[PDB]
Formats: structure tokens, C-alpha cells, sequence
């Protein structure tokens, strides 16, 4: 009549578990593994802000569409946030060459200092005040900011020819265009010659463009096209331009400035004041845990993620009263 | 009265850890864990659970990438290897976790048997095996003597004698 | 269990086999064999719960100036395939490996089952069969198959017979 | 006496285990699909696009050879010779070739639209063609293009546009001819330095006439590089030339969308249905893994390189 | 020793047995050594063995080559075939981890069980006509020479044999 | 007193291994399954040695840089041995055409054999002894030794057109250039006309260049570049060139002579004379283990390279041995 009894815990735990062999069995204890939740909010990752272009896309942000003024000055980045479909791009219609090669380059780099390369004062055989109304800042024709549109001076296009030897001590993103004119009047009218030609040389770009003047569909009001192009100099190289017309040449390049770890998250969220160091277009994630299943598309030090529901782990007894 | 053990179930009423002891004598009845018992398991299960965890995880990787109208094949190709990826893991994670939950609720069921026959092999004809997880003594034990069953010094030589005339009827 | 299995239980995976005065005959575990049935099917729709969903179309094509493009492709393809195939033949083998101890220790928790129930009412052969002390007809042995053995009725003269 | 054991029966069957090999058990589930029913067949009940010797250029150029293609209903997924026969009759190249092929493992149907028609080029000759493209041996040309000419002496510019009104998006494929030399390049268009210009709202080219002397492919030594684009919904593409403009008279409207791909093999389809069909042969399996073939299409179980994997789910066979 | 002989499964190790992987100690008149029980060790050696090779059949069929070169205009493309190749380590890299854990894990309690199962070959073969002494090992209630001895390790043991003399020497 | 007793083995093994449960356990044995040694000399793999550029690059070595002349004539290769940045590639200052494609076509063929097929004697209508400063050999200015720089031939140059019908038996790497002079000056000193072609027609390929005459920074004392294309001629296939000035022809070709399979690795130590299945830039690995951590990028039949330090499998007991002396 005296007695010792051998067995184990129970408590009032609800929580399920799965096996090989079993399926949704009560147990004491589980972990979780599976991060399923997210602030909601799009923060700075490793105390930086990230580079938020509103409307604005790279391209319209780098050439200086006006419509992305705010942009002229931006400090440090953690990562980029774009649109999905940017409205303010290319103002004047046209195309961007390695356009995608050049978004990639920013998913390293995290700061630009625009450094003023060939400034417009100097190409004095040239108009430099050609714009339109595509790029208008309200009401009046402008045009890219950070870009210059030769045409004739005068009744003349004398060669143009200036060149830039890169003494920023970084590398530098520079870039440049050729208008492809609607018409061949129109080709007359601003750069006088026929049959023109826009060369860049580096000591490793050798490029050499011609327009191509044809009839096509107005886009933003306009036929004719501008043609973007670019290149990384390289520290103490020179770039040389050589052009009997159709240039749109640069005022400013881009010194790489800092380095590191970006990329680029499309999504229309603002930018808010919180921290992580795992940033998803629905939120952040702050976790341990080594699986998530929030969003595929993260960008900083993340878990795994998963297309899974749920992943728990049976710490404790089988919950058995 | 009383009696559920290992078989039988669980008890709420052991607060104190994961396995342990119930007991009943003359000054009265209580739960109480098996402080070494429990501490192993505890040690076992953390290990198990940092071990899935650690992992990969060195970020920055940024994920998003961007291609052309002309690079379909690409844009398509970098799909089916993210996708491929998130395939594998995913599949992994399920079946691992599924795997250690079976292999976990094992362990803590022999564990508890352990304990068991960790007591069984140390009383022997001094208690019957009542066949519910319990023992009931052939002779008498109090709290001094419940002690010294728990934490594995019983005196097997002590109580054998009367242990032996009760027996026999 | 040791020494074998038995072809005449058609009946079930586990279970016993008799010996009284009415006769002999084989008889399943309901109770064990469906655990195990149940366990068993849910760890083959385990390993069957995958992914799957395609379309995927694995076929892609490349000009003789993406050579590099085809094989990345194909370092790709291959390397999944690699993956998945070590995966597949490692988790059929820890599986099946864990399966064939499951049945063993089924078996074995029958025999305790037994064991701890009858006690000194019975002799432990160590063939994994009981002698039993006493006698036990039809009615006995249903007790002892589904759990209801009455120790404390045939408790008198097991002991009688056990002391010679 | 009671005595407790376990099932066995006349079972054969082995299985793996990682301490042990070839051991017998009662029971075994196979989880490795390996057999295909030998057959090409119809995927979500639709039939593939069976192009038989033709490619994809032969037939969306309209190389006379595929004329049982120049109309074919929608599509499962298309289904191509490894090497076709009939493609650019005329020998040249297509730029952006692979990227049109891959446009169409979405495409599941097309609609060939009249888009410019060539009765309206009353300004020079449309009835230009050679041997290389011979209907029983007379020289044609692609149907679905046209060969601007000179008319008696004369290349006017050739200036003709197309609203894209067919409320789909729509596939317009061009050339530009590159002749073997001057005398040809007078011979067919007057002019000597010429280009040909198409324009959309985003696309922008403006090609010239590459004049060389080079080997005979099909008898022939002049080149034709076709180029093609989509016209998007309400757009409009432009064509200007001066010479050596292959112009399109159809597009193609994306009909019908969905999910297909392009399988490389040489069997014929056949009345039946799958969720996943390879080169080999259709599967019809619920289990995870085959190893049948790596090149399927649809819904498929994972492909692995193995030759067994077979669960046990019985005891272990021991009589 | 010098200290009594005696330990079993249970205590731990014997350095003393140089022969297999589990085994027997005795103690009789004739004297005290160790043995393996050839039996029990072979199932688990190649069990084992087994466990390594399946390790090791594997994929593993290169020539492979892995370096590849990419232009600065071709930094995506690059990109794409790190995070491939990092993708694929990241993989095999867990899994092998992961893997090893696991059966490091079951090799242990195998041989655990193993040497548990050698236990109870004897306890059931033996019963009364011995004394579980309760650290793994068993003290007779009769007498065992060599000749016995060997029975009792390849389970040829005579207990209808013993079975008299056990009973009188138990009962005090 | 009689007693029989059932234990484990036990020795003096230090070697730990880890579990899901337990962490650094002495066991009695452990097979590891990580290799993680390498010899650290560069060596030949399937008994053939790599082919080792030094400092020339492959566009040094199939246009014959004057520099790479020790590689005019090189046997079958294993692989090939590259520098990370090769010294010796352009002379003249350029760029080649789908570079890392060519490369890559090396990865896969064993070995060449350079064919002569436009001898350069049979430009009779043009000055073939047309160099530079920047491919000196010893202070004279020469030129890529496998190409020829065709120019004017006294205050002339005639349309230059020749073919070669590839008649080798085996599939034919041809490489050739253009000419893109610093200004119009030179562009007339060296080919008299402006406005200029070279195109190169074969069954499949049709290129027509024109070169770029534009103002650049001087890269080896050098303003122009010669902007380098390649083809595979197929057997029995026709490749014509036609040109009006700045051509840069071949004399040579290259008929891929032996396949198999090869890759680039990028490392900077000298061959030596060892063997393997398997070579990685530290060093070859002689293993038959499933794993390695030693380097990523190898070449040969290697395991699976993980990013571990330690992978040990037990297949011993628990080491828990007897407290002597017992
Ligand atoms: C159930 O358990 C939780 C502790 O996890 C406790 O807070 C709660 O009050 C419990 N309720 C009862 C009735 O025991
Ligand atoms: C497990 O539980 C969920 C409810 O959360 C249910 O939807 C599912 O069918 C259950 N499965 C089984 C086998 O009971
Ligand atoms: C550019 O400037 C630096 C001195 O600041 C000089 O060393 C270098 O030669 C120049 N580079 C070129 C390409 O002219
Ligand atoms: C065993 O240790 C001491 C004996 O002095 C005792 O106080 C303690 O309660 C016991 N612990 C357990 C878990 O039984
Ligand atoms: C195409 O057609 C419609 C007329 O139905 C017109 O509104 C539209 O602007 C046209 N677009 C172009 C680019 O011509
Ligand atoms: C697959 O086979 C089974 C009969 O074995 C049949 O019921 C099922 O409908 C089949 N499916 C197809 C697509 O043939
Ligand atoms: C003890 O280990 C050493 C190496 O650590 C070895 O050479 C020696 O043989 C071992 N001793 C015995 C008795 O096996
Ligand atoms: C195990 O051993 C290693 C060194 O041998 C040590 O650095 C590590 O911290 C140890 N791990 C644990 C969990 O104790
Ligand atoms: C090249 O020569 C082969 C025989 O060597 C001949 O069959 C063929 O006609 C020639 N090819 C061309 C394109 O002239
Ligand atoms: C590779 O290892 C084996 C070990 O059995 C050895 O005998 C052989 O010589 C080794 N080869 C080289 C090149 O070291
Ligand atoms: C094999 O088992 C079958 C059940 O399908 C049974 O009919 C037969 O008796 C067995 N074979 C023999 C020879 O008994």
C-alpha cells in the first residue's frame, strides 16, 4: 500500500504537430521555424534610408528629367526603391541603352556624387538651349537637366569636340545620347549637316553612332528619339566626344561614391522610420528563425524562404491527459 | 486512487519538469521531476533545434533582378532557378521537420521507459510491478527512502528482508 | 516474434497465436496493426506531398553564340536533378531503414503489453511465446488479446502449479 | 500457450534500407514513375502544333513548303523536328530568332490578319521570287511577305503604315534583302545605298542593304535577315524604304494565350491525354518521381537519375 | 582489478576488449577474459559499412568545370550563375550537415540498442538459473566452466540442464 | 559467485563527433567524409598537361602577339592555365567580338592545329608589312604574327577580295579585324579612301564593318583600335573577305583538332609533374570522399564542394572506457 509512480508531463497546450507517421498531435512544447509575420512598413536597412525615386525611374533620375528635380541632390542609399511602372522616365522618347546592366550596377553601388564634367558654358561654337515640350517644367520647354542638346549655331555645326580625363580618383558613370530626328528637314533645322555621326572614346569604349532619321508614332507629342548610352570611367581615363551632330552630350557624370550592398524593390510603399536587416515589398522581417514565407523578392540578410504554411517543431511531450 | 504512469498518460500535476516521479506512503502524495532526467532532454531538444537553424543565412542577396522584352529566355531561366531553389527547401524543411518531430516524441517515450527501468532494475522483489507504470513496495518507504529510489541511491540491501515475508502472502 | 514471422496470420501484421484445450489458431492485432497501417500510409502520402505544380516546359533553346547561356542552363537543370535524386534515394533509405525498426519494436511493445500483464501467471518461454501456469480457454484468451486479463482471478493456482 | 508474432507471406520483393540491402519485405510502394504509354499526345485536351518539317520561321514567313500551316487551330504546346527541313527557303537569318520562339511557349493560338495588303503597292512590282522558294518548280516566294521591286525602271519610296486595330497584340515580321552584288541591287531596285526604316512607338530600326559576294546556300548568294516585333494594341508601325524592304502583308494577332512550350522530336501526335508529356511518351502517374525523361512538358513528377526507389511499407518478410 | 570486475552495457567501456565491437566479460573457476560476440559485432560492422557507402553513393560524375567568364555588359548574367553556384553549396552544404547530425544521432543508439538486445539474448535464455545483477550483468545460481560458457555466448545454452541446483541454491 | 557480463568496446580515441542531440562525443571510430587537403602543386589531369599562356591571354595567343611567340605551336591541352589579368593580350589596343564566348569554346576543345589559309604573299596588291610600336619585337615595330594588316600599296588600294574554302576536314576557328584609326589623316596615309568596308561573308556568317574613325586616349602609345570578330567555318563551308581599306585578315586559322573536355582556371602557378581526376588554383585533391572545402572553382572529377569546416560521420561506439585500473 505504498506506492512510486514513472511518467511524464501534460499541461494544457493546444498546439499541433505533424510526423512521418502521425498527423496533428497535441504536444507540450513546439518551436516554430517559419516566420510568417512582417511590420507592414518599408524601413532602412542597416541605419541608412534606401533611395526612394517616387514617379521617377532610374533613367529619368540619372539623365535629370525635371519632373525628378527632387533627385539633383540625394544622399547615401541602403537600396533602391522604384515604381513597378515608373511614370517620369524618359520625358523625350526614346530608349536606353544596357539600360538593365545599368540598373544592376546601382544594386552595389549606394552613393553617386555628381560631379560636373563638361559644363555647357564651354561648348560656345554650339547652341546649348535646344528643349522641348516633353521634358516641360511646367508650361516651358526644358529639357534633362543633367544633359545638353547641341545644335547649330548660327547656320553652322562645326565639329564638336571636347573630352574629359577622370580625375575624381573614383570611377565614373558617364552618359550621353543621340537624337534620331523625325525628318530630314528637321535634321536641316538643328544641326544644318546630313549623315552625322556621335563617336565616345575611352581607352575601352569605342563607340560611334549615326542617326537614324525615320517617320514614326508620336510618343508624349514627339517623332523623333533619343538614344541613351553609357560607360564607367575609369580613374585617370579619359572620355572623348566627337560629333558633327545629333549629340546630347553630358554636363554631369557620376562618381561612384560609396560601395556596398543594395538592389532594387519595386513597390509603391513610402519609405517609414524603422530598421532592419531584412526588407520585403510588404515589410520588414525581424526574426531568428531560419524560414520565411512572406515574399520571395527580399533584399538584405534573410531567412530561407518557402512556400510552406507551416513548419513546427515538437519540443515537448505528446500532450496526453 | 492515484497510479497513472508512463502508461496510461500525462500529469498536469508535475509542474516541476518533463519526467519524473509520483509517489505515495504514509506522510502522503506529490509530483516531483527528474531534475537529470529532464535536463538531458531539455539539452537534447535545444540542440536539435539550433542545429536546423544553423544554417546558410550571409546576406545581402537581393533577390529582384530585371530584364529586357528581348531577354524572355533569361527572365525565364532566373525563375526556374529561384523557383528551383524555393522547391528544394521547401521540400526539405517540410520532411526534416517531419522527420525530427517523429524522431522526437521517440525520444521523449524512451526516455520516460528509461526511467522506468532505471528504477525496475534498482527495487526488484522489494516492489511488485503493478503493469500501469507504477510499483507498489512489498515493504514500507518514506520520504528519507523516497529520495534515495529517485536520485538513484536505494537500499535494495536494507529493506530486503520484510520485503521478502510480505511477499509471501 | 523471434524465430519469425508467420504466413498462416493472413489476418493482420501483428498478432497472436494460441494453444488450449479447444485448439490453435492465429489471430491479429486490430489495435496494433491499424497504429502501424495508419502510421504507415501517412509516411508514404509524407514523401508523395511535394511540390509538383507545373506547367514548367524544361525545354530551352540557344544560339551558337550562347553557349554559355545553354550550359548555365544545363548546370542548372543538372544540378537540380542532382539534388533531387540524392535526396530521394537518401530519404527512401533513412525510411525505410526506420519503418522496418518501427515493425520491431510494434511487436515487441505486444509482447510487453502481455508481459507486464500476466506476470507470474505465466512463464516467459524466450522464444516470445508464454507458458501459462494456470489454463485459459476462449473466454480467457479475448481477455488477454484486448487487455481486460483478470491477473487477480487465476492469481491462486498459478502459484500451486509454479512450485514444482 | 500464447506467443506473439508478425505477417508473412510469398512476397519477393526487396528494398534498401541505409544498414541494409536487398532485404524482403511483405509490402513495397513504388514511388519512382518509369513507364510512359509510347505516345504524343493532347495536353489540357488541346492538340500541339505539330509543324512536322517545318520551323517556326518556314511556317510565320510562310515558306511555301508549310503551306498545310498557312491556317492551324490552337495549341497544347508546339511540337518541332529536332532539325526541320523547311525553314528560311530563301537563306538569311532572324534576328532575335530564339526570343520568337520563346514567345510562343506562352502563345497558344494565332489569328493571321491581312495587315498590308500588297495590291496597295501600285507604285513597284510585288511579284518578285527565285528557285530557292520553288512551288514544283516555279519560283515563289514566302506567302506571307512580299518582294518590293522596282516598277519599269523606277523604286519610288515605299511608304506605307498600320494602325494596329485588331484589339490583340500582334507579331509583324519584316526583311531587309542584302543582294550578292551592285548589279543585282540595280537589277531590283535602281538605287544603290539604300535602307529601310520601320517604326512603332518603341521600336526603332533602320537597316542598310550589306552588298556581298558569299556561298551559295540554296543556289542562292543574296541574304535575307528578318526581323520582327509587336505591335502593341492601337499602335502603329511605319515602314520606309528606298529599296530592299521585305515587307510583310500579315501579322500575327495572339490569339489565345495560356502556358505551352516547344518539344524537340519526331513522333506523331496521337489520340490521347495528358497533365505532363515528354519526347518519349505521356506519364500518367501520381507519384513524385520519374525517370523517364528531363525534357517534359505540363504537370510532371520531379526527373531524377535513379533506377529504384521503393518504400517499404511491410513487415520484414522472414518465413 | 583491483576493484571486482563486473561492468556491463550498463558502466561503461572495456579496453580489455580489443576483439570486436560488443561482448562478453565471465568470471568463473577457470578464470576471467574478454570476448566478442562475432555475431552481434558483424551485423553492426556491415550496418555501418553500409551507412558510409550510402553516404557516399552519391551523384559525383564531372568532368564539370566550373569557372566561367562574363563581359562588365554581362554583370546580370554573371550574377545569375553566383547565385546558382552559391545556391547549389548553400544546399548541399545544409543538407550534408544535416545529414551527418542525423545519423551520427542513430548511430549511437543503434549501437546502444545493439549491445541492449545482446542483454536480453541472455537474460531470456538464462531466467532463474541466474541473478541479474542489475549493472549488465548476470551472476549464476549454479555453476559455469568454459564449456558452459560457450553456450551461453552462441545461445546454445542448457537450461533444462542447471535448472535443478539453481532452485536450491536460490532459495536462501 | 560465478558471473557472465555483456559491454562494448572501448579505446583510446580522442575523436569527437557531433549529433542532432549531442555535441562533441568522444567516439571509438569516425570516418571523415570532408576532404580537406590538397597537394598545392598544379598538375596534369588524364595524364595530358594544360595548356599554360603565362602572361598571354587567349586573344594574345590566337592572334599570334608577338610577345606569345613561345604558344605559335602548342601540343594537346588538359585545360587551360590563365592569368587573372594576362599581361600580354592586345598589343595593338581593341576589343574582340563575343571574347568569353570564344573562351568558353575553349572549355571544351583540346587542342588546335593552325592551318595556313590566306598566305600572305597573295596580296599582291597591297603592302602586307604594315606594324607598330605597341607589338614590338626587340625595338622594331611587327604585329600580330597569325594576322595581317593589309594597307596601300603606293598611293592605292584596290578592292582586296580573296576566299578560302575550308577544306580541312574539321571545323575551323577564323578570326579577323578592323582597322579604326585616330583621325582621317592616317586613314589615308594607310588605305588612301575614306568611307571604307570590310565584310566577311560564309554560309551563315555575314558581318559588314566600317570603321570608326574617332579621337581616343592613347592606350600603348596608341589613338586607333582593331575591333577583332571570329567564326566557326564549318567543313567544306566558304569565308570571303571583301574589303576597301582596314582590314586587319587572317593568315591563319585554327582547326579545332582534338575535343574533349577542358576548362579555364584562373591561378598563377607553374604546371608540375603530378596527376589528377580532379585540380583546383590551390592545389589537386586525391580524395574519395564526397565533399571538399577547399575551393569552389575546380576542374576534373571532383566532390561536392561544401562551405564547412568539418563533416565526420561515427561509426564507432560511445568512447566511455573503463576507469583503470578496474
Ligand atoms: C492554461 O495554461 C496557461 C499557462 O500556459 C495559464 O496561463 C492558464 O491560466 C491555464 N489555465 C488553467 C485552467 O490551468
Ligand atoms: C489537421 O487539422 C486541420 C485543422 O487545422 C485540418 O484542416 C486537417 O484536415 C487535419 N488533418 C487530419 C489528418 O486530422
Ligand atoms: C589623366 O590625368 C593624370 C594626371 O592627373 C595623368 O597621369 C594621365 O596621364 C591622364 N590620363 C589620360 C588618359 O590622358
Ligand atoms: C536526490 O538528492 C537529494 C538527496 O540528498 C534530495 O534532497 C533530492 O530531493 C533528490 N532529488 C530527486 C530528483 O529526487
Ligand atoms: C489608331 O487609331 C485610333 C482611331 O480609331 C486613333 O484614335 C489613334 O490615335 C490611332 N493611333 C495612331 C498612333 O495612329
Ligand atoms: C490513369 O490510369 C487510370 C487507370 O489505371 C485511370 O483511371 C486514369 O483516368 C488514367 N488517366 C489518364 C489521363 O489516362
Ligand atoms: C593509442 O593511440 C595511439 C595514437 O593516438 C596509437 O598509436 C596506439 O596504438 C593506441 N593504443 C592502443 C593500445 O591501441
Ligand atoms: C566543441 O569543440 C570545439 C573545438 O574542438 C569548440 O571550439 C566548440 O566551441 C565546441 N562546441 C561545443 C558546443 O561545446
Ligand atoms: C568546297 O570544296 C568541296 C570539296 O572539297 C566542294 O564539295 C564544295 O563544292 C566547295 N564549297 C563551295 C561553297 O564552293
Ligand atoms: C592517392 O591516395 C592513395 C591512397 O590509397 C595513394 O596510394 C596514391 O598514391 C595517391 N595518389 C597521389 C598522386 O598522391
Ligand atoms: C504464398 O501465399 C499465398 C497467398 O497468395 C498462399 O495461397 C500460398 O499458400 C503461399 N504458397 C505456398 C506454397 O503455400
Amino acid at each position: 500500500s505504498d506506492q512510486i509512480c514513472i511518467g511524464y508531463h501534460a499541461n494544457n497546450s493546444t498546439e499541433k504537430v505533424d510526423t512521418i507517421l502521425e498527423r496533428n498531435v497535441t504536444v507540450t512544447h513546439a518551436k516554430n521555424i517559419l516566420e510568417k509575420t512582417h511590420n507592414g512598413k518599408l524601413c532602412r536597412l542597416s541605419g541608412i534610408p534606401p533611395l526612394e525615386l517616387g514617379d521617377c525611374s532610374i533613367a529619368g533620375w540619372l539623365l535629370g528629367n525635371p519632373e525628378c528635380d527632387r533627385l539633383l541632390s540625394v544622399p547615401e542609399w541602403s537600396y533602391i526603391v522604384e515604381k513597378e511602372n515608373p511614370v517620369n522616365g524618359l520625358c523625350y522618347p526614346g530608349s536606353f541603352n544596357d539600360y538593365e546592366e545599368l540598373k544592376h550596377l546601382l544594386t552595389s553601388v549606394t552613393h553617386f556624387e555628381k560631379v560636373k564634367i563638361l559644363p555647357r558654358d564651354q561648348w560656345t561654337q554650339h547652341t546649348t538651349t535646344g528643349g522641348s515640350r516633353a521634358c516641360a517644367v511646367s508650361g516651358n520647354p526644358s529639357f534633362f537637366r543633367n544633359m545638353v542638346w547641341l545644335t547649330k549655331k548660327g547656320s553652322n555645326y562645326p565639329i564638336a569636340k571636347r573630352s574629359y580625363n577622370n580625375t575624381s580618383g573614383e570611377q565614373m558613370l558617364v552618359i550621353w545620347g543621340i537624337h534620331h530626328p523625325n525628318d530630314d528637314a528637321e535634321q536641316r533645322t538643328l544641326y544644318q549637316n546630313v549623315g552625322t555621326y556621335v563617336s565616345v572614346g575611352t581607352s575601352t569604349l569605342n563607340k560611334r553612332s549615326i542617326p537614324e532619321i525615320a517617320t514614326r508614332p508620336k510618343v508624349n507629342g514627339l517623332g523623333g528619339r533619343m538614344e541613351f548610352s553609357w560607360t564607367l570611367l575609369e580613374t585617370w581615363d579619359v572620355i572623348n566626344f566627337e560629333s558633327t551632330g545629333n549629340l546630347i552630350a553630358p554636363e554631369y557624370g557620376f562618381k561612384i561614391s560609396k560601395r556596398g550592398s543594395s538592389g532594387i524593390m519595386k513597390t509603391e510603399k513610402i519609405l517609414e522610420n524603422c530598421e532592419t536587416k531584412c526588407q520585403t515589398p510588404l515589410g520588414a522581417i525581424n526574426t531568428t528563425l531560419p524560414f520565411h514565407n512572406i515574399h520571395p523578392l527580399t533584399i538584405g540578410e534573410c531567412p530561407k524562404y518557402v512556400k510552406s504554411d507551416r513548419l513546427i517543431l515538437a519540443t515537448g511531450l505528446r500532450n496526453v491527459p | 486512487g492515484a497510479i497513472a504512469g508512463f502508461i496510461e498518460g500525462g500529469w498536469q500535476g508535475m509542474v516541476d519538469g518533463w519526467y519524473g516521479y509520483h509517489h505515495s506512503n504514509d506522510q502522503g502524495s506529490g509530483y516531483a521531476a527528474d531534475k537529470e532526467s529532464t535536463q538531458k532532454a531539455i539539452d537534447g531538444i535545444t540542440n536539435k533545434v539550433n542545429s536546423v537553424i544553423e544554417k546558410m543565412n550571409t546576406q545581402f542577396e537581393a533577390v529582384g533582378k530585371e530584364f529586357n522584352n528581348l531577354e524572355r529566355r533569361l527572365e525565364n531561366l532566373n525563375k526556374k532557378m529561384e523557383d528551383g531553389f524555393i522547391d528544394v527547401w521547401t521540400y526539405n524543411a517540410e520532411l526534416l521537420v517531419l522527420m525530427e518531430n517523429e524522431r522526437t516524441l521517440d525520444f521523449h517515450d524512451s526516455n520516460v521507459k528509461n526511467l522506468y527501468d532505471k528504477v525496475r532494475m534498482q527495487l526488484r522483489d522489494n516492489a511488485k510491478e503493478i503493469g500501469n507504470g507504477c510499483f507498489e513496495f512489498y515493504h514500507k518507504c518514506d520520504d528519507e527512502c523516497m529520495n534515495s529510489v529517485r536520485n538513484g541511491t536505494y537500499d535494495y540491501i536494507k529493506y530486503e528482508e520484510e520485503s521478502k515475508l510480505n511477499r509471501n502472502e
